[PDB]
């Protein structure tokens, strides 16, 4: 997730664009990637599936699925291309960009320090917890039987425009084993798919009726794309963009299948006997999915109440298909339209960060964070109607904007296994593929609206999600009073100032090098510790690329001039003390395969066995 | 009291040109799309930081200037005007048509003593006159106290010197180009910030300078020729080009204007000068010298230059006429290229690599939008020449320091001589060079003969006949 | 000369195919053709033909050269005299000359003329086919001076003609100036 | 209020207040001279002289400019011989400032200045309160205070003597330093004042800050002839401040180095003591007080305190086609030494060691507004200061590999001794290096190399240029 995953996958790339050999910064031209077209061949798959079996020692085998996984892409570029015969178009005369670059960032030498015995590395991680969380230490008595717990007492819910069977709703526990945890963090484990937790989950009411398309809608939309085109773009690409539109293309397709994987082409593939056409594809139809992972943050706040329950609607698999050809185009234009001092995460690799905000921070400056999480979108039809605008100016044909728009309305879930039918109105949050672009600019224009001429005169903005980060930014009344129109809690502000409050953004802390000055971003290290204290479920082989995450956040984590910082960075957030020795508790367990055993204990089945 | 020039509102040079003159406040004002705006907005400020700073109750002697400029000026000078170049019959009606012209009307600048002068001198054309002249700087017989040269190419200078210290003069001053590309001996070179190219006689014909012009219809094999001269050394004539204007000059009459600190003049009378640097932008300099009688001290004969920017000379390939030859050529190069490649030329680099960087450097660089490089730094068609001398520098310097040898010895096998293709004088770096310093040559070029013509004379009494 | 929609060719390639000035018809090929009198020269001749956008003037080389006159020159006959030349005005192909004459002979003569580029000059050898047979020849033009300074990042190595091609019409619509992006506003005519 | 000749966004600015924290400094820039720097020190180091002497006493000038001390409320005797190719036009301007102002000023005897002028031109011979034509040898004047102001043609001990014997009693020096000419250097520099200094012998080399060459294409083999087979440092050097040619000879400049306690044996015995009070990248103020008698005893040592890097360094060069090998010396500022303390504690090649000082001195340490991203140290001792730190480490790591025995020496019955290699010194900031020189002067020269002086052409210039004195 955007900069890295618990498995070191992430959300952003690892190839620096943004990267200058020279002290200074120059401006350059932005390039194609041209990608390679696939070809089949059978003779070739015969010959080698028969070669495979009269001698296959290592490599043999992987020459066997390049050839299958690359003969399945070639069926479905075939297939795709005739289904959408009424939308296909050809290529035309592009428009030129261009884009700054930086110099590379300077790093701090790191000296590795470590202990000797596992088993004391799980002693002072305990001592740590029941010093300062003593709550959190002394919830655990008995092993793990949330779910019994959970039948025993009634279904309560708050549930609005829904239907289901009474007579499905039973909720007895299934067989469940895992492994003993040692760190003595109580995560709880991820439940089990009931009709029960469906209900918990869909809990919210959100019933908000305004006016659809009328006048006064219309006017608000108006005005807020008139800040943003005036606070935040420069004027020199506006007519250009409307006269060149965003049509689907043979290379839109082939570019986007070849970048799959084996898995996912797989998948894709076994639905394309009967594929249906563009336009009868349905786009106001969802799908329930549970399988999700709890959150929890650091501070004793779920061993007193149960957290809640996640939640994905996935749209129809052909939608995702056909369309999903225009988000790079998409990126780059509004890359192009920004004004220098206004950045956006996409695109770019965690490098290419550090180099930008390399000389901007500096202690005694003030710094402004803001989240838009804690805000009703559905309340106000508006909201809807500014994405829109801003999307036809940016170029996009006309008839693809209909089938956009089709999914922003009235739309309905179901949920497979017991037949549940669920009904929405106007919702900004969901599973289709554009979901962070139009998040991230009605994130621009809230802030631009607000802060008025301050967005413009500024050191550095960088916009992300729901998260972001204004340099010299202090409150005031004035903006107090200009987002009290309709009530007071639509965002959260938070001031910070650096080398005393670290800024917060994206799960990780901003701090100012000492030896070379330059300033830097870090993960959350409280984040990582209480992570360690889940549960493992049996049958589960991820144990080696967990190893090689924590190695590489240790190392970044003993930079020298940077453990003092971090130790106050800690202390003026969560109020906790001595997190040195956390730290090097952690790098003695990730040093060996077996230094990583401790973690785990003897395995538990609960709910299974007939004796 | 502001100053106007005669250039563009928005042009790079105003930068430069208000740093050189921090006692002035320059204005631009542009009334005419001359070609060569930036080579005299120089010379008109020159003239007037030299006539506040002398005594205005002295007389000033001109040589070879044009008497129309010095009309509305409060100063007394005595204009040196023979007759030798193509150029003085239009400059002298002129000035009799704006004398005539102007008179009754601007009764303050001695309009009447200067029109009547000049009708006396144009009745006997051998007279000396105390505003207008007729005779050489060697055979006037005028005497004053400062003399002032501009723009001036063909005169030998210790033999002028000489001959205007014996009429009592203290002081002189001097305006014109630099002279230190000469004295490297080379072939070709430039003055980018003025539109200025200069080359040989024997390199008209090449293909890739500032100055040249080939053919086209060729593509043979073998031609035959009687003389063998496996020679190419520079030779005396040198041709000029400033805008859309030629001058020819010599070399030799160019080298003997770069004087040593503190040289002797002997012959009948003795004397003791000295030379110093006021004023230097981008390659006009501004000298001061002054004459004492007697003989004190000692010479050394040495002359230094200082550079504010980095001056460069480096080899080249080129086909001259179809055949292909090798000789050197000279630049200019501002600093602030000179110092962001400080880090790139710690290796070796290809020339090609080095062109890209440079490009890079100087028409695409931003900071806030505000100053930037004003997206021309260094004219474009001089990039190739400069990424080459680069990369045989970087290259040179390495080798240096795999031929490490012992302190205080030498070794004679007797000894080689090493190769060297780029000379590289950064900033904040000085110069200098062996000259001459005593001078007792008392030559007499007296060979006095009029120059005005019959119909001339006619011309210039008719446009004095009437008074309005 | 783009600027002012004027095309100027010679007498002798006036059935070309692939210039401002021609005009050819649609053949299918004959091996071989009858030839009366034999070739093997083409160098131009005395005539030209001009087309100031739409009006016809003939005209003819050695008048045409004589106008480029040196810097400084003698006129001596019964009576003699000195004059020089010189350009005060010049945009795109249109120049303004001015000669001052003077009686009596002064100073001393070089023979040679100077002109100042302001826009990049070019001239080239093209093959083309007149009257169905393929020949050369060599023509020029002028190039606005942006596309020139653009132009030069990409010339330090070796560039096939259709990739330079692609470059020249994507830079005919976007420039870089001052660390900032605007139309080109000078662009150059696509034939 | 003090005002300096100096542009008013210049980095000099701040090392100048430092200097002198009992003024305070303004700019104000009037002529775009090339040594404006060097001018302003000499300026403020009067002004401090003055402030702290008793204006009751009268001060000797040796070799000094009358022009420059006309308006002032104290009382100067310039001492000005006529050995220099520019001293005529020195007093010619003196006459013509004194006549242009004969009613205008009434600060002090502008008239008797004039008389007293008019009285020297008449006889030559003479002794006069306001001027002189003699040297600092024959002058014959009674005074308090002497002041030298950029000399460095005279010899020390002898000058000094002679002043004492008249009754002086306090003295001062202004001038460069003098620690690079006893480490017995080929070429140095002075970065801050754009000031370059090199040996006659290396006039032709191609990569340093005053030579000249040209190009040639590998001829190998010149001429045998006179076997030179040694290059060491001569007597003869040349100075180049900003544009303006010096030259000085080795013998004066190190006589000027003297020890803090010395005695001057003679005719008349005297002791006295030397003492720096200022000092600002190059420049230093010299305090020294004599006293009549014989007193204590002397030692013959001379200390100097590094507030700045000094580098020496051997390094490879071309003179006239032919590859050598001498020292150069420099000067770095404090705060990039302080910066360089944890890359130098292992190996590191040359060109790393560029890279890292190049990022430094340009985002690092130095950045502004407007006027942004200045440099700290001038960009042409980058490359010869990147190779001295890499051979300094080298030579550390060497050191702690090869150890030897607490309290003895290791020899080779016949026993000899090894002596290791030195290419690099280097002195950082915060330490000290001390000399060992002589202090006991007995024997002293008294010529008589004084003819005339003037000539009559001269004279008769000077006295028409006053005979319009009203
Ligand atoms: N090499 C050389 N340069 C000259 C000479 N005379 C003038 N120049 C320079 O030419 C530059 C352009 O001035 P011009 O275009 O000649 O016009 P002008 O000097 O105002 O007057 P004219 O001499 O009548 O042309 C001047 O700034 C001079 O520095 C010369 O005789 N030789
Ligand atoms: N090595 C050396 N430096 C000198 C000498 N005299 C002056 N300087 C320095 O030269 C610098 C600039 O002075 P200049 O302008 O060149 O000499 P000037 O023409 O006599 O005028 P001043 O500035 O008053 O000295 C001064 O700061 C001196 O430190 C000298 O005799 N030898
Ligand atoms: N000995 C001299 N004394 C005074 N003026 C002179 C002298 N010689 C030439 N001049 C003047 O210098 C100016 C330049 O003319 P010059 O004699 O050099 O011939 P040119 O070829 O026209 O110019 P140039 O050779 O400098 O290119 C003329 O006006 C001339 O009157
Ligand atoms: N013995 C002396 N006493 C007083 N002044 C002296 C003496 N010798 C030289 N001077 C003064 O030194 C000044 C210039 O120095 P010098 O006489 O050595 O001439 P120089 O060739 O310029 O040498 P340098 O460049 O080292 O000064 C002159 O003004 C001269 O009056
Ligand atoms: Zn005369
Ligand atoms: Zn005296």
């Amino acid at each position: 997730y955007i900069f890295s995953s618990d498995t070191g996958q992430g959300h952003l790339q690892q190839k620096s664009v943004r990267q200058t050999t020279l002290p200074v910064n120059i401006v350059e031209e932005v390039h194609e990637e041209k990608c390679y077209p696939p070809k089949l061949d059978e003779i070739k798959e015969q010959l080698l599936l028969k070669r495979l079996q009269e001698s296959a020692s290592t490599a043999n085998r992987s020459r066997y699925q390049s050839r299958k996984v690359e003969n399945m892409k070639a069926m479905i570029i075939h297939r795709l291309k005739e289904g959408c015969r009424l939308y296909l178009a050809s290529d035309t005369p592009r428009v030129p960009s261009y884009r700054i670059t930086y110099p590379a960032p300077i790093y701090s030498p790191s000296i590795n320090i470590k202990l000797s015995n596992p088993e004391t590395a799980v002693a002072v991680c305990n001592e740590f917890l029941a010093r300062n969380y003593p709550t959190v230490a002394s919830y655990q008595v008995t092993d793990e039987y949330d779910a019994y717990l959970d039948m025993v007492d009634g279904s309560e819910s708050c549930l609005d425009r829904a239907t289901f069977n009474p007579s499905k709703l039973r909720s007895y526990p299934k067989q469940h084993s895992y492994h003993a945890p040692t760190i003595r963090s109580a995560v709880p484990s991820p439940f089990q798919n009931t009709l029960q937790n469906v209900l918990a989950a869909a809990t919210k009411r959100n019933c908000n009726v305004t006016q659809m398309r009328e006048l006064p809608t219309m006017d608000s939309a108006a005005f807020n794309v008139e800040c943003f085109k005036k606070y935040a773009c420069n004027q020199e690409y506006w007519r250009e963009f409307a006269s060149s539109p965003i049509r689907v293309t043979t290379e839109n397709l082939t570019t986007y299948v070849t970048k799959l994987k084996g898995p996912k082409a797989a998948a894709l593939f076994a639905k394309t006997h009967n594929l249906l056409p563009l336009q009868e594809v349905p786009m106001d139809r969802f799908t329930m999915d549970m399988k999700r992972d709890v959150k929890v943050t650091p501070g004793t706040k779920h061993t007193e109440e149960r957290p809640k329950v996640q939640v994905i609607q996935a749209a129809e698999p052909l939608a995702t298909a056909y369309l999903c050809g225009i988000h790079r185009e998409l990126v780059r234009r509004l890359n192009a339209v920004l004004l220098p001092n206004v950045h956006t995460l996409f695109d770019m690799s965690a490098e290419d960060f550090d180099a930008i905000i390399a000389t901007h921070f500096k202690p005694g400056d003030a710094v402004l964070e803001t989240d838009i999480a804690s805000f009703d979108k559905s309340q106000d039809d508006s909201l809807a109607l500014t994405a829109m605008m801003l999307l036809e100016d940016l170029g996009v044909d006309q008839p693809i904007l209909d089938l956009i728009e089709a999914a922003f309305g009235e739309i309905s879930s179901c949920h497979l296994p017991t037949g549940t039918r669920f009904k929405f109105g106007a919702m900004m949050k969901s599973g289709m593929f554009l979901t962070l672009f139009v998040n991230t600019l009605l994130n621009i224009t809230i802030a631009s609206r607000v802060l008025e001429e301050r967005l413009t005169t500024s050191a550095c903005a960088a916009f992300i999600g729901d998260d972001n980060i204004i340099h010299g930014v202090v409150s005031d009344a004035l903006m107090a009073a200009r987002c009290a129109t309709w009530m007071n809690m639509e965002v959260k502000i938070i001031d910070a100032v650096v080398s005393v409050k670290a800024p917060y953004f994206c799960g990780g802390f901003i701090l100012h090098d000492t030896v070379t000055g330059t300033a830097c971003r870090v993960a959350d290290p409280l984040k990582r510790l209480f992570k360690l204290g889940k549960p493992l479920a049996a049958g589960d082989e991820q144990d080696e690329d967990r190893r090689r995450a924590l190695a590489d956040e240790v190392t970044r984590w003993q930079r020298t001039g940077l453990v003092t910082e971090l130790e106050r960075a800690v202390y003026s957030r969560y109020e906790v003390q001595g997190i040195t020795a956390v730290i090097t508790s952690m790098a003695t367990f990730a040093s060996s395969k077996e230094n990583f055993k401790k973690l785990r204990g003897p395995v538990v089945t609960l709910y299974g066995g007939p004796k | 009291d502001p100053v106007y020039v005669d250039i563009d509102a928005d042009s790079a040079f105003l930068k430069a040109l208000q740093r050189a003159y921090p006692m002035f406040e320059v204005e631009p004002r542009q009334v005419t799309p001359n070609d060569a705006a930036n080579a005299r907005a120089f010379s008109h400020l020159a003239i007037k930081l030299i006539e506040q700073e002398i005594d205005p109750d002295s007389t000033i002697l001109d040589i070879g200037s044009a008497p129309a400029r010095r009309m509305m000026s409060d100063r007394k000078y005595h204009c040196v005007c023979p007759m030798r170049s193509a150029e003085d019959p239009e400059r002298l009606a002129n000035y009799a048509r704006k004398l005539a012209s102007a008179a009754g009307k601007v009764l303050d600048r001695n309009i009447s003593g200067k029109i009547g002068d000049l009708q006396a001198v144009m009745a006997v054309p051998d007279t000396e006159t105390p505003t207008f002249c007729l005779h050489t700087d060697v055979s006037c017989r005028q005497r004053a106290d400062v003399a002032i040269y501009q723009d001036v190419y063909a005169v030998h200078a210790p033999t002028s010197l000489y001959h205007q210290a014996i009429k009592g003069v203290r002081l002189a001053y001097w305006v014109g180009f630099d002279t230190t590309p000469f004295m490297y001996n080379a072939m070709a070179g430039a003055y980018p910030s003025y539109s200025t190219n200069w080359a040989d006689e024997q390199v008209l014909k090449a293909k890739n300078i500032g100055l040249c012009s080939t053919d086209l219809t060729e593509g043979r094999r073998g031609k035959l020729s009687i003389m063998r001269g496996k020679k190419l050394e520079p030779c005396d004539r040198v041709l000029f080009s400033v805008g859309s204007t030629l001058y020819p000059e010599s070399r030799k009459l160019l080298k003997s204007w770069h004087l040593p600190s503190v040289f002797h003049l002997k012959g009948k009378l003795s004397f003791t000068c000295r030379c110093d640097t006021v004023v230097s932008c981008e390659g006009y300099v501004v000298k001061r010298i002054t004459m004492s009688p007697g003989l004190y001290g000692k010479t050394t004969g040495y002359a230094v230059t200082h550079h504010a920017d980095g001056f460069l000379m480096c080899k080249t390939t080129d086909t001259v006429d179809g055949e292909r030859v090798s000789f050197s050529v000279c630049t200019y190069v501002p600093a602030t290229i000179c110092d962001q490649m400080t880090g790139i030329l710690a290796t070796e680099v290809t020339p090609e690599d080095a062109q890209k960087l440079l490009v890079g450097l100087n028409q695409r660089i931003v900071v806030n939008g505000r100053t930037q490089r004003n997206t021309n730094t260094m004219k474009n068609y001089m990039i190739p020449v400069v990424a080459q001398a680069f990369s045989k520098w970087a290259k040179e310097c390495r080798k240096d320091m795999e031929d490490e040898k012992l302190l205080g010895v030498r070794e004679r096998t007797a000894f080689k001589k090493q190769k060297t293709h780029t000379v590289y004088k950064r900033p904040d770096t000085q110069s200098i060079q062996k000259v001459q310093a005593e001078f007792d040559s008392f030559v007499v070029p007296s060979l006095w003969s009029s120059g005005l013509s019959i119909p001339l004379r006619t011309r210039i009494k008719w446009l004095l006949s009437k008074v309005p």
